[PDB]
């Protein structure tokens, strides 16, 4: 192929404008977003009982719809969770591989099946089915500090949210606060003066506010004559306060007519008084901006900051707009480092090119190459569905380095050929490509043979593995083909013969240079024969090093991803059980005062409500919204010790109530992927004492008795709290007229809100809402005082015929996979590998007796599956490695000199690491690199380029030997070759890579990650092969 | 709007 | 144990397992669940003077779910530091109930 | 039933149309409302998209969206249909008896 | 079910019951006299042999 | 009929090894475009009249 290009360098250019025009299309085409979709399809219930506890939530609601839900296709696994909140969720996990879509709607389909089995308001406030994933973009507040949150609600639900989800790109507009209400505040003492019931108000309010259908006039059966049909219409709904006070409750004969206005009072409102938010002490209205698939986030973020800045005109005086944070700032930082690194290894290859060919339009060919198959690689990525994003974006960094090789070494072997032989260039391009191109082919093979295994790995970490190995196995392949065609046309055409009988005598620079590095390669075939002439000393030296770099490989910390500056901490606020909102607001005034002290902090936002450990009164939670990574460079500003200054703050200052500042993991869709999450369960339904015993039994076995770091083994619920329990005689209840149901009704209204009809508010239906009056229901001695009709329709008080006194009952329950279970939390001890640890604790549970059984949660689930799956994919790709170079030198003892090589990366990389971990430490630092993804996938990368720069000296070796040289001198002649582009690459490559290794800012964390494991392994390695490969050479032709 | 804060919260109980 | 205690076993235990697993489209239970039965004689009805509907509007007026609520619930007066979960049974689970 | 065309358009149609954006392959929107308490909402998807993923699609957003729609509509439900407007054939019976 | 194929769904039946006969209460046991899949299985051998 | 063109042009140049013989035989399209629309109108006119 490469001699038909070298004549027809017309054709090639042609190809090459095709492939440009298909990347720049596959670029114009595809979606944008931070990070791909790598967790599993999950769908949700979310259904509301108001009023009601988590036992009777649980048993009345989750348990019945779960039941209904064996037999989705596709499910792996199955939970349940119930708060005192009146709410609660059932979660269905699917396995991969599921549509998410044909998922929903199957789970929709049961829930209608059992749908009319629900409690009655159940059904009035129905149940919502979604997915879990979210692609979410931005955060938009709206700020007044003049008028309540009601109005700003109304505001932002009529005005700007209809405005946001009309923009190009936005999948859906979530907003976070209360739509407004009717609202009725019963006082239960002038109820009883007038011998009226809860029951009454509503029935009143739903008899006189509803709609009314009358018809027409002259409808299609009409009598002979008829010549006009009109429609007729009547309004039978009620809109303001003064038309709902106005109700009637009791039609007196006298005519008194005793209204809803004089037992109630009457106002526009909120539906939950539940949670409330703040920016910065003040109070505030979030929205929450989500991407649509085949959405583009920074086109997206600008046209809603546009229309935004459109609508600031039209606020009400005092209000604001701002996004305090926004995903598409990184991916937008990524493509930027892309389009930096690739211009700043273009004038390094510039440079080096020049230094060492001496010319200027040696330099062209690698600049307009490395461009092409990076198009080409976007163009792949485009036919194949992907997106981009920080990971894709990653790989096409790494990738820069080995396409600008694949240029490197064509160019250097024509240049050799042109100074050498004296030919001119297409004489020379001739001779270098036959020289090399099975080389090339079998190059590419191997890459591709390496780098597909990554595609092939299961769950989540697959689908991030799958980013690079797609992308760069692509680039790769491009490369190789524009190195096939393109390259060697180029060489031929704008090249220009070498004088003739030259000796390159040079002056100044030049020729100095040319002295010195003449000397040095020199030196380096000096030692290289010394190296040579004693193999066994050398061998032993190189099963060392080999062993030692497999022992430090091994005893390495095993993670999943590095934790991330993402320019946020999460704050979680607690109170005694019990504690009201009005505590845990003035702990939060403590805490937003605690952060503003910060100066690293930008902006804090304070949700109340609800915390890390769940929803309640006594929970809260807030967001820091730090500062810009270049106004936070010195050290104690970075996310981590941030955290570590809130926390120390807060741990000296809170007087009621504990807090915690954290960072979140990379991933905010992917849970934490550290620790050891266990479920147990109880299979023959015991209670709820039994399994709390068993669990605190289990949590002593792993603490005292155990490996699990003690420190952190604890329960992830909600310890149970006292409780109000009314015990109702039956007797006596059934001696008057009270029919337990009427109770049931009186409760539901008087403790909780009671849901009774709709009505309209300027063109939105909106609830109305009965409460009581909230002087009636603070205290516990109010409970008896509530009233229920009787059969006559007397009122008697709940005294006669109840009593009340305080329990302990559950807080927060939950279910898995149809049984009830409870949560639990570990980490191994130390140098404990998480399978014994997870074999111990299966034995603890198979000490408790039968009836109680175990199941991993999260990432757990995956880790229970053996490391077998990664084993097998590199034995494999080994093997194929092996057969690709049997089948490139026509022999099945060759290709073992170029396996012998595997070992040398491994160790630099692994020493590499192991060395900055430990001047970290010297320094202070904490240890912060493992063998996580990230070092897997510089690992691939380092043994492929050591892999292909051995695979040409031993192709260099082979051709010498069969010419007539011996084996020692063949191997001599091929170093002394191959020496100049393994010095040219290397070069290149680690200064490329450099900036990654002090990488610091957005997503640093990889990127320093990257840079070590790449940096110490490609030195490290290059150094010893450029010694070791001729010996494994010389060994491998002696024995066979 | 209990849904919408029961979503907000399970979300932040996965990460912590 | 009696074909009726199995059957409630494999209903609440074996059945959702099976029909979890994949490739099972349905799972077929020759017999069926507990449930509280109650055998009425007409004669005695006639004794008393009552009806079948007599018993049925009695069994759903005395057996139902109550959601009692909460104690200082979010809408409070100033002041208020404590807050509860109420509660009560309402429903029967025994034969003699 | 009994609500004016403004009043559907305004509390029904309005708000499954604002919820169907985002929609994959989706051309251009338009509703219909009428005096007599009736609405309709139609999607107008690009050629080369197959109908049943945009059917799927759309009706679980409509799912997704119907947890707040009117309760008389909540009663009815939302009736979903895709064929052509246009007439194939005229099929004509006719008796003198 | 439609597109099930009947020696795998026999084997992950097995299997799962199996696992399930830890929690019975006592004296309970388990068989499965009636299995359509090893006729399959064994026509499937004789083939092979 | 700029892409047509375009492709034409490409193709040529890849068959010939020239960016010159695709430009000479480009030249021929204003000709079949002026052939064409002149047709369209005078068949217009001659109906009309
Ligand atoms: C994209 C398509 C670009 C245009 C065609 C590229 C291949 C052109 C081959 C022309 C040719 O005669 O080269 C011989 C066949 O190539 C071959 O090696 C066999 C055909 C190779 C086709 C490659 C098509 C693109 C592959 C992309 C990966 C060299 O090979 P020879 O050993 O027969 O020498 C015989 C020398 N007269
Ligand atoms: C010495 C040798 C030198 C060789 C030459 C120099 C090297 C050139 C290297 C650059 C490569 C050539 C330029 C290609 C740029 C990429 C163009 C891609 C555009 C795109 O993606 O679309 O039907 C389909 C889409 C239909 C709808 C979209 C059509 C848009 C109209 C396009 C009209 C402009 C292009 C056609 C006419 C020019
Ligand atoms: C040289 C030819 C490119 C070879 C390497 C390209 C790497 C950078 C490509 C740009 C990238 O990664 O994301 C793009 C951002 O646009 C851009 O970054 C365009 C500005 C820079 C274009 C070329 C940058 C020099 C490399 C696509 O993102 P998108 O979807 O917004 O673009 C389509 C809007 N129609
Ligand atoms: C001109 C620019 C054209 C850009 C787009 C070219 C796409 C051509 C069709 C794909 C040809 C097969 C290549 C290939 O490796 O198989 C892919 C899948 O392989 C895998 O999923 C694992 C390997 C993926 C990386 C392979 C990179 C090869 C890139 C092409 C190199 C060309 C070099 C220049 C000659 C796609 O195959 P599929 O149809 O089964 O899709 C599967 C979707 N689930
Ligand atoms: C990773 C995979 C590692 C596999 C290493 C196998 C190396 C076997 C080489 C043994 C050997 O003596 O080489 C040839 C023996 O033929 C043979 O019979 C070699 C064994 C057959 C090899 C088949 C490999 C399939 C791998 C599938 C797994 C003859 O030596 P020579 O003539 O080729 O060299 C010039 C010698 N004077
Ligand atoms: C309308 C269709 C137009 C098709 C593209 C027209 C390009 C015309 C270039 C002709 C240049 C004149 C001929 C010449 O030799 O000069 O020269 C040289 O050595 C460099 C000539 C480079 C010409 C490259 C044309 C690539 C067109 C890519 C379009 C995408
Ligand atoms: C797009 C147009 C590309 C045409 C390029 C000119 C190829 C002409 C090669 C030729 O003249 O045949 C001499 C060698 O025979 C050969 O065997 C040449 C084989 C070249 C195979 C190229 C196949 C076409 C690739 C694009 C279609």
């Amino acid at each position: 192929m490469a001699k038909f290009f070298i004549d027809r360098p017309i054709f090639a250019w042609v190809i090459s404008i095709f492939i440009i025009a298909a990347g720049i299309f596959g670029i114009k085409s595809l979606p944008v977003s931070q990070y791909p979709s790598v967790a599993a399809p999950t769908i949700t219930l979310h259904a509301i009982y108001p009023g009601a506890s988590a036992q009777v939530m649980e048993g009345s609601v989750l348990s019945v719809i779960e039941r209904n839900m064996n037999g989705v296709e596709g499910l792996d696994y199955m939970s349940t969770s119930a708060d005192s909140s009146g709410s609660g969720s059932v979660s269905l996990t699917f396995t991969p591989d599921t549509d998410e879509n044909l998922a929903q709607v199957e789970v929709q389909n049961k829930l209608s099946e059992v749908l009319s089995t629900l409690p009655a308001t159940v059904q009035q406030y129905g149940v919502t089915v979604s997915k879990a994933r979210s692609n979410f973009l931005m955060i938009v507040m709206l700020s007044s500090d003049v008028q309540s949150t009601e109005e700003m609600n109304d505001y932002a639900q009529r005005n700007v949210v209809p405005e946001l989800q009309r923009i190009e790109g936005v999948g859906q507009v979530r907003l976070f606060g209360a739509q407004r209400a009717m609202r009725i505040w019963v006082d239960p003492k002038k109820l009883q003066n007038y011998n009226l019931s809860f029951a009454d108000v509503g029935s009143a309010l739903s008899a006189q506010n509803i709609q009314i259908s009358a018809g027409s006039i002259g409808s299609l059966p009409a009598v002979r004559g008829q010549t006009v049909t009109a429609t007729v219409t009547a309004q039978g709904q009620l809109g303001t306060a003064e038309e709902f006070g106005n109700v009637i409750l009791r039609a007196n004969t006298d005519g008194s007519n005793i209204y809803l206005k004089d037992v109630a009072k009457v106002g526009l409102g909120m539906e939950d008084y539940s949670s409330s938010t703040r920016l910065n002490g003040v109070n505030t209205t979030g929205m929450a901006v989500m991407l649509s698939n085949s959405g583009n986030a920074m086109a997206t973020a600008k046209a809603v900051k546009e229309r935004l800045a459109v609508l600031e005109k039209y606020f009400p005086q005092g209000m604001s707009w701002k996004t305090p944070y926004d995903t598409s700032k990184f991916v937008e930082i990524s493509i930027e480092k892309v389009i930096h690194t690739l211009i700043e290894a273009m004038v390094l290859v510039f440079v080096v090119m020049y230094l060492f060919l001496q010319n200027i339009r040696y330099t062209l060919i690698p600049t307009i190459v490395v461009p092409i198959s990076l198009l080409g690689g976007f163009a792949f990525i485009s036919y194949m569905g992907m997106s981009i994003n920080v990971l894709t974006m990653f790989a096409m960094i790494l990738v820069i380095g080995i396409v600008v090789d694949d240029a490197i070494v064509v160019v250097e072997n024509v240049e050799r050929i042109m100074a050498g032989e004296g030919l001119p260039p297409k004489e020379a391009t001739k001779k270098a490509m036959g020289q090399i191109s099975g080389a090339v082919i079998g190059i590419t093979a191997v890459l591709i043979s390496v780098f597909v295994p990554l595609a092939m790995f299961s769950g989540a970490a697959g689908n991030i593995y799958k980013q690079f190995a797609l992308t760069m196995a692509s680039s790769i392949a491009f490369s190789a083909f524009l190195a096939l065609t393109l390259t060697p046309a180029l060489c031929a055409t704008m090249l220009k013969t070498i004088p003739k009988g030259h000796h390159e005598e040079k002056k100044g620079f030049f020729g100095w240079f040319n002295k010195k590095f003449d000397s040095w390669t020199h030196g380096y075939e000096g030692r290289v024969a010394k190296v040579l002439r004693k193999t066994f000393r050398m061998m032993v030296v190189y099963i060392g090093l080999a062993v030692v770099g497999v022992f430090l490989f091994m005893r390495l910390p095993t993670s999943f991803l590095p934790t991330e500056d993402q320019g946020f901490v999460m704050v979680s606020v607690q109170l005694p059980a019990g504690a009201t909102k009005e505590r845990t607001d003035a702990t939060l005034a403590q805490v937003t005062q605690l952060a503003k002290s910060i100066p690293e902090i930008e902006n804090i936002i304070t949700v109340s409500g609800f915390s890390f450990s769940g929803s309640g009164q006594n929970m809260a939670m807030g967001f820091a919204i730090l500062k810009d990574w270049n106004e936070r460079t010195a050290s104690g500003s970075d996310a981590v010790a941030v955290a570590g200054k809130l926390t120390g703050m807060m741990m000296g200052t809170l007087k009621d109530g504990f807090g915690i500042a954290v960072v979140p993991p990379p991933i905010l869709e992917l849970g934490n992927g550290s620790g050891l999450s266990i479920n147990l369960q109880d299979r023959n339904n015991t209670g709820h004492t039994a399994l709390l015993a068993k669990r605190n039994e289990l949590i002593q076995k792993m603490r005292a008795s155990g490996l699990f770091d003690p420190s952190t083994v604890r329960a992830g619920g909600l310890e149970d709290s006292p409780q109000l329990k009314i015990d109702i005689n039956r007797a006596a209840a059934a001696a008057q007229g009270v029919s337990f149901a009427d109770i049931r009704t009186a409760l539901a209204s008087a403790l909780s809100s009671s849901y009774v009809s709709d009505f309209p508010n300027q063109g939105r239906l909106q609830r109305v809402m009965v409460q009581a009056d909230g002087d009636a229901r603070m205290q516990p001695a109010d409970i008896l005082n509530l009233t229920v009709p009787n059969s006559s329709g007397i009122a008697v008080p709940l005294s006669s015929i109840a009593t009340v006194s305080w329990q302990m009952g559950t807080e927060q329950s939950v279910r898995f996979n149809g049984y009830p279970a409870m949560e639990l939390s570990g980490s191994p001890a130390t140098g404990v590998s998480t399978g014994q640890a997870m074999e111990a604790v299966q034995k603890m549970v198979d000490e408790l007796g039968s009836g109680y059984s175990l199941e991993w949660g999260g990432q757990s689930r995956e880790e229970a599956k053996g490391g077998s799956q990664t084993i097998a994919l590199y034995a494999l790709a080994a093997v194929a490695v092996f057969l690709v170079l049997a089948a490139l030198y026509e022999s099945w003892s060759i290709p073992l000199a170029v396996l012998l090589v595997m070992p040398l990366g491994l160790a630099g990389a692994a020493a590499g690491v192991t060395g900055r971990n430990l001047f970290e430490g010297l320094l202070g630092s904490v240890p912060s690199f493992a063998n996580d993804i990230y070092f897997q996938v510089g690992f691939v990368t380092v043994m492929g380029l050591s892999a292909k720069n051995a695979i040409l000296i031993i192709e260099f070796a082979k051709d010498l030997q069969a010419q007539g040289k011996s084996a020692v001198e063949a191997a001599l002649e091929a170093a002394r070759l191959r020496f100049r582009p393994i010095i040219m690459t290397s070069f290149a490559f680690i200064l490329g890579v450099v900036p990654l290794y002090i990488a610091g800012g957005a997503s640093s964390a990889s990127q320093r990650a990257i840079g070590t494991t790449v940096f110490w392994g490609m030195l490290i390695g290059t150094l010893l092969s450029v010694f070791l490969v001729p010996l494994f050479y010389v060994v491998v032709r002696k024995f066979f | 709007f209990k849904r919408i804060v029961q979503r907000i919260k399970d979300f932040l109980r996965n990460l912590v």
